[PDB]
C-alpha cells in the first residue's frame, strides 16, 4: 500500500509548506532568539502596475486566440 | 497653455514650418528616424472591429521601435482616442511622440495662460502635444489641413544622414475611414509624393480605393460603399469626390493596400516597408 | 429581419432590428449590417439592450457592445445591480450558497455572503460584483468576457477558483457542483499562465503586483487567496519559487554558497571582508547579515539545540528539591518562550488555535508550568515524582517542535512530509492487527 | 529515540552522577527496551500502562519509519542506472588504459624505466 | 525662456 | 552569440564552423555552466534550454 503514496510527488507539497515556513520567519522581527525580549520590552511600548498587467493580458489573450487561427479553414475560405 | 488633466500650443495658419520644426528640434524632440501621419472622418464613433484593433496596435509597436512621429487630429471622439490610449498603456508599459492638430476656433473651450484643461468639440488630453490653429471661431470646415500638408512637406524636405533611408527622412501616411477630409488629405500626399497605404477590407472609401487599384466605375464603387454619403452629397460634390479619386489613382505607383488574405502577424511593417 | 427591415416605418427605427436580432442571437448579421459607421452610438441609447442582453445570457452581444463604445462602469449603477442580484438571481442558487455558508463557512465565502445580501435587501467595485454574480450561476462565457475588464485580473481568477471550489464541495446536487470544479479549474489555469507570462516579461512588477494587497476584492492578496485555497500548482512555480528564496535569503546575494555563510556566522569579523557578497560603510554589512531571515534561523536553530540539551542535563542530573541555578536559567528560558507564544498568538489568533502544531506547542508549555508548579511544593514526595513526570512530558514535546524545524531542509523535509503522510495508513493497520 | 529514551530514564530514575555511566545508559537502553528485551517491563497498577503505551508508542513509529523508507526507495529506483553505469565505465576504461600495460606485480620494475 | 521664445514665433 | 541567447544567429554561425560537433559541446556546457547562476531567473531558463 505505501507505494501507491509514494507515487504522489512531494516537492509540490514542500513547496506548498515552505511558503509558511518563509512567511513565520519573514514576518518576525529580525533578531537572534536569545535576545529577542529586548526587542519585544520595545514592541509592548498600484496604478501602474496595474495598467502594466492589463497590458500583460492583452498580449496573453492574443497568445491563446492565435491556436484557432493555425487550422486550414482561413485556406479554405481563400479556395471560396 | 500647458493642457493637463504635455504641452499645447496656439499657432496661427500663416506660420513658418521652418519655425515649427526648430521649435520642435531645438529643445523639445529628437531627429526623426520616421513619421506617420493617420487620416480619419470627424465621426465620433468608428467601427472598432479586430482587425483595426490590431494594425493600429501593430502600427504603434513598430513607431515605438524606430522612434516615429504620430501625426492625426488630437480628438477625443473616434480612433484616435484609440491611437492615445495605446500610447498611454505602451507608455506605462524612448518615449513615444504622437502630435494632434485641430483649429482653436472648433474648439468647444479655450482657456488663455499654466492652464488646465477638463473634461465645438473635444480634445484628447492622451496625446503628448496638441496644435491649435487660429483661422477663425466657430468655424465648421477644418482650418488646419492647409499647416498640416505644409509641415509634412517640410520634413520631407528635411536631411538627415544618420537614417538608412537615402538622404531624406521617410514620410508614411495612413488611411483608414471614408469622408470628404481623407480624399482631400490623400490627394495631397500623393501630390506631394509621400506613400499612401490604405487598409482594405475595412473602412468606407479605403474599400472602394482598393477596390480601383472612367466615372461609371468610380461611381458604381462610391454608391455601393456610402449609401448615405453619397445621397446628401449634392451633384457638384459628387463630381468634386469623383476628380479627386481619379487624380490619386493617376498616381498609383506611390499608394500601397494591405490585403484581407494576408491576414497574419507582422503585416503593417511589411507594407510600410514595402510602399517606402 | 429581411420583413421587417422592408416595413415603411422600421427602416429609420434601428433599436427595433437590433432588438430583434439580440432576441434571436444574429451576432454576424447584426455586426455587419446594423453595427456601422452610419449612426452614431451613444452608450445611453445601448444601454437597455446591454441590460437585456445580460439577461438572456448572450455573451458575444455584450463582447460586442463592449467594443463598440459602451462604457461598462457606467452602466453598472446600484438600483441596476441591486434588482439584477434581486430577481434575476436564481432561488435555487440561492439556497446553496446558504448550504456552503452554513456547513462550508470560510474567510472569502462570508465576504460575498454578505455582499450578495448587501445587493439583495437593498459600490466600490462593480465590475467585481458582476463577476460574482456570474460566477455563482456558472455562467463561462459571460464570466470570461466580464473579467477581460476586471483590473485585479489574476487576484479575481484566484477568488473565484477558491470560492467555486467552496461551491463545489457542497453536495445537493452533482451536475452544478462538478460544473463549478471545471470551471474552477479553467481559472485556476488562467491564472497560472497568465502570472506566468506576467513574471516572464518582467520580474520586480510581478512581484509587485503578486504582493499587492488592493483594496477589499475578498480582503487579500494574490499569495494568500492562492494558498488559502491550496493552489499547489500556482504556487510552485518557478517565479513564486525565486520570489520566497529571495525573501529567505534577505539582502543576502542567492547564489553565494551555504558552508561560506555558515563560517560567516560562526567566525563574526569576516562578514565584513567580502566572502558573503551580498546582493546589493562596514556597519550597514553587519546590519543586514544579522537581519537576514537565513542567519536569524541559523541562530535560532543552534539556540534551540543547546535549549534541550540543557533541559536534559538539568531534568535528568540536577532534579534537586533544592532549587538550583540551571534550573532557573531553563525557567527563564521557558518564560522567553511563553513570551513567543503569545506574540504567535497576537498575529493570526484564530489560525494560531487553530493549527495542530501550535496546539501542541501551547499544550507543551502549559504541561510545563503545571509541572514546575508541582516542583514547588516540596513536602510531598508524590508532588517531586508528578512534576519530574510532567517534565519528562514537556521535554518530549519539545523535541517534537525540534522536528517540526528540520522542515527547511531541502535534503529531508519531504521525507518528513512522507513519514507524516504514512503515519495514518499505519496507525489503521496496526488497529486491524490489534484487533485480531 | 533518543528524546524517548532521555525520558523513560528521567522518570525511571533520580540523579545518576556517572557521566560515562549515565551517558552510556541513556543512549543505549531505549533501542534494547524497544524490541530486544524488556527488563524495566510508585503504584504497581498505575506504573504497567505507561509504560506499554511507551513501547506501543516506540514499535508503531519504527514500523512507520521503516515503510516510509522502503516507498521512498521506490522513487530512486525508478530512474534507470545503465546510463550512469556506461558515464562511469568511461573513467573506469580511461583510467587503465592511460596505464602502462604492465601486470601489476611487476609495474615498479617499469616504473624504474618511466623515472629515467 | 520658453515664454520668450513662444512669443517671438509667434 | 552563443553569450547572449542569440539561437537563429548561433546557429547560422554553427555551420560554418570546423569543430561542429565539438563547438556544440563546448557550447552546451558553456550555457550549463551559465544557466547554474541565479542572478535572474528567465536568461537561465533561456540559456538551459538552447544547452539541450
Ligand atoms: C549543518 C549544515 C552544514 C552545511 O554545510 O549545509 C548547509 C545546509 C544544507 O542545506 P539544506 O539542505 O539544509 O537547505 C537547502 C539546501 O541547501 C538546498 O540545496 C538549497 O537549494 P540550492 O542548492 O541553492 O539550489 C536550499 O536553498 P534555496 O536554493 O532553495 O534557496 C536550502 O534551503 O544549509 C541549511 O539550509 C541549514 C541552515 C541552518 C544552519 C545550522
Amino acid at each position: 500500500y505505501t507505494v501507491g503514496i509514494v507515487q504522489e510527488n512531494n516537492d509540490q507539497v514542500w513547496k506548498f509548506q515552505r511558503y509558511f515556513l518563509v512567511q513565520e520567519y519573514c514576518n518576525r522581527l529580525n533578531i537572534p532568539f536569545p535576545f529577542v525580549v529586548f526587542a519585544y520590552f520595545y514592541m509592548v511600548v498600484d496604478n501602474e502596475t496595474l495598467a502594466w498587467e492589463g497590458v500583460m493580458k492583452e498580449n496573453y489573450l492574443v497568445k491563446i486566440n492565435t491556436k484557432a487561427n493555425d487550422n486550414s479553414e482561413e485556406m479554405r475560405h481563400r479556395f471560396r | 497653455g500647458d493642457i493637463q488633466f504635455g504641452k499645447y500650443l496656439r499657432l496661427s495658419c500663416d506660420t513658418d514650418s521652418e519655425t515649427l520644426y526648430e521649435l520642435l528640434t531645438q529643445h523639445w524632440h529628437l531627429k526623426t528616424p520616421n513619421l506617420v501621419i493617420s487620416v480619419t472622418g470627424g465621426a465620433k464613433n468608428f467601427a472598432l472591429k479586430p482587425r483595426m484593433r490590431k494594425i493600429f496596435s501593430r502600427l504603434i509597436y513598430i513607431a515605438q521601435s524606430k522612434g516615429a512621429w504620430i501625426l492625426t487630429g488630437g480628438t477625443h471622439y473616434g480612433l484616435m482616442k484609440y491611437i492615445g490610449e495605446v500610447v498611454r498603456d505602451n507608455t506605462i508599459s524612448e518615449n513615444i511622440v504622437a502630435i494632434g492638430i485641430a483649429a482653436w476656433g472648433m474648439v468647444s473651450n479655450r482657456d488663455t495662460l499654466s492652464a488646465q484643461y477638463i473634461m465645438l468639440y473635444i480634445l484628447d488630453n492622451n496625446h503628448t502635444h496638441l496644435l491649435l490653429v487660429d483661422n477663425g471661431c466657430h468655424g465648421h470646415p477644418t482650418v488646419e489641413a492647409k499647416l498640416r500638408n505644409q509641415l509634412e512637406k517640410y520634413i520631407s524636405e528635411r536631411t538627415s544622414q544618420d537614417s538608412n533611408y537615402g538622404g531624406k527622412i521617410p514620410i508614411v501616411c495612413f488611411a483608414q475611414g471614408g469622408g470628404r477630409e481623407t480624399l482631400k488629405a490623400i490627394n495631397t500626399s500623393v501630390k506631394s509624393k509621400i506613400p499612401c497605404v490604405v487598409v482594405e477590407g475595412s473602412g468606407q472609401i479605403a474599400d472602394v480605393i482598393a477596390s480601383l487599384v472612367t466615372s461609371s466605375m468610380v461611381k458604381e464603387k462610391l454608391v455601393r460603399f456610402l449609401p448615405r454619403t453619397v445621397s446628401r452629397l449634392p451633384e457638384e460634390e459628387i463630381e468634386s469626390w469623383i476628380k479627386w479619386l481619379k487624380e490619386i489613382l493617376e498616381s498609383s505607383h506611390l499608394l500601397t493596400v494591405i490585403k484581407m488574405e494576408e491576414a497574419g502577424d507582422e503585416i503593417v511593417s511589411n507594407a510600410i516597408s514595402y510602399a517606402l | 429581419y429581411k420583413a421587417f427591415s422592408t416595413n415603411e416605418q422600421d427602416k429609420d427605427n434601428w433599436n427595433g432590428q437590433l432588438k430583434l436580432l439580440l432576441e434571436w442571437n444574429q451576432l454576424d448579421l447584426a455586426s455587419d449590417e446594423i453595427f456601422t459607421n452610419d449612426r452614431r452610438w451613444e452608450s445611453a441609447d445601448l444601454q437597455e439592450v446591454m441590460f437585456t442582453a445580460l439577461i438572456k445570457d448572450r455573451p458575444k452581444f455584450v463582447r460586442l457592445f463592449l467594443e463598440n463604445g459602451l462604457n461598462l462602469q457606467k452602466f453598472l449603477t446600484n438600483e441596476v445591480l441591486t434588482e439584477l442580484f434581486s430577481t434575476h438571481f436564481s432561488t435555487l442558487v440561492y439556497r446553496n450558497l446558504q448550504i456552503a455558508k452554513n456547513s462550508y463557512n470560510d474567510a472569502l465565502l462570508t465576504f460575498v455572503w454578505k455582499l450578495v445580501a448587501n445587493f439583495r435587501r437593498s459600490t466600490r467595485h462593480p465590475l467585481q460584483a458582476l463577476f460574482i454574480w456570474a460566477i455563482l450561476q456558472n455562467k463561462k462565457e459571460l464570466s470570461k468576457v466580464i473579467w477581460e475588464q476586471t483590473k485585479g485580473c489574476t487576484l479575481a481568477a484566484l477568488g473565484a477558483s477558491k470560492l467555486l471550489k467552496t461551491l463545489a464541495k457542497v453536495k445537493n446536487d452533482i451536475n452544478a457542483a462538478g460544473e463549478s470544479e471545471e470551471l474552477a479549474n479553467e481559472y485556476e489555469t488562467r491564472a497560472v499562465e497568465l502570472f506566468t507570462e506576467c513574471y516572464s516579461n518582467d520580474e520586480d512588477l510581478a512581484e509587485q503586483l503578486l504582493v499587492y494587497s488592493c483594496e477589499a476584492w475578498g480582503g487579500s492578496n494574490c499569495l494568500e487567496l492562492a494558498v488559502e485555497a491550496t493552489d499547489q500548482h500556482f504556487i510552485a512555480q518557478p517565479g513564486v519559487q525565486n520570489f520566497l528564496s529571495k525573501q529567505w535569503y534577505g539582502e543576502i546575494s542567492r547564489d553565494t554558497k551555504n558552508w561560506k555563510i555558515i563560517l560567516c556566522l560562526f567566525i563574526i569579523p569576516l562578514v565584513g571582508c567580502g566572502l558573503v557578497s551580498f546582493r546589493k560603510k562596514l556597519l550597514w554589512y553587519y546590519v543586514a547579515f544579522f537581519t537576514s531571515p537565513f542567519v536569524v534561523f541559523s541562530w535560532n536553530v543552534v539556540f534551540y539545540i543547546a535549549f534541550l540539551l540543557l533541559f536534559a542535563y538539568v531534568l535528568l542530573m540536577d532534579f534537586h528539591s533544592v532549587p538550583h541555578t540551571p534550573e532557573l536559567i531553563l525557567y527563564a528560558l521557558v518564560f522567553v518562550l511563553f513570551c513567543d507564544e503569545v506574540r504567535q498568538w497576537y498575529m493570526n489568533g484564530v489560525n494560531y488555535f487553530t493549527d495542530l502544531w501550535n496546539v501542541m506547542d501551547t499544550l507543551g508549555l502549559f504541561y510545563f508550568i503545571a509541572g514546575i508548579v508541582f516542583r514547588l511544593h516540596s513536602s510531598n514526595k508524590s508532588s517531586l515524582y508528578s512534576g519530574r513526570v510532567i517534565f519528562c512530558l514537556d521535554y518530549i514535546i519539545f523535541t517534537l517542535r525540534l522536528i517540526h524545524i528540520f522542515t527547511v531542509s531541502r535534503n529531508l523535509g519531504p521525507k518528513i512530509i512522507m513519514l507524516q503522510r504514512m503515519l495514518i495508513d499505519v496507525f489503521f493497520f496496526l488497529f486491524l492487527f490489534a484487533v485480531w | 529515540m533518543v528524546a524517548f529514551g532521555v525520558a523513560r530514564q528521567g522518570i525511571l530514575r533520580q540523579n545518576e552522577q556517572r557521566w560515562r555511566w549515565i551517558f552510556r545508559s541513556v543512549i543505549y537502553e531505549p533501542y534494547l527496551a524497544m524490541f530486544g528485551q524488556v527488563p524495566s517491563d510508585f503504584p504497581e497498577w498505575i506504573t504497567i500502562p505507561l509504560v506499554c503505551i511507551y513501547m506501543l508508542s516506540t514499535n508503531i513509529l519504527l514500523v512507520n519509519l521503516l515503510v516510509a523508507m522502503f516507498g521512498y526507495t521506490v522513487g530512486i529506483v525508478q530512474e534507470n542506472n545503465d546510463q550512469v553505469w556506461k558515464f562511469q565505465r568511461y573513467f573506469l576504461v580511461q583510467e587503465y588504459c592511460n596505464r602502462l600495460n604492465i601486470p601489476f606485480p611487476f609495474v615498479v620494475f617499469a616504473y624504474f624505466y618511466m623515472v629515467v | 525662456d520658453l515664454v520668450n521664445f513662444i512669443q517671438a514665433n509667434f
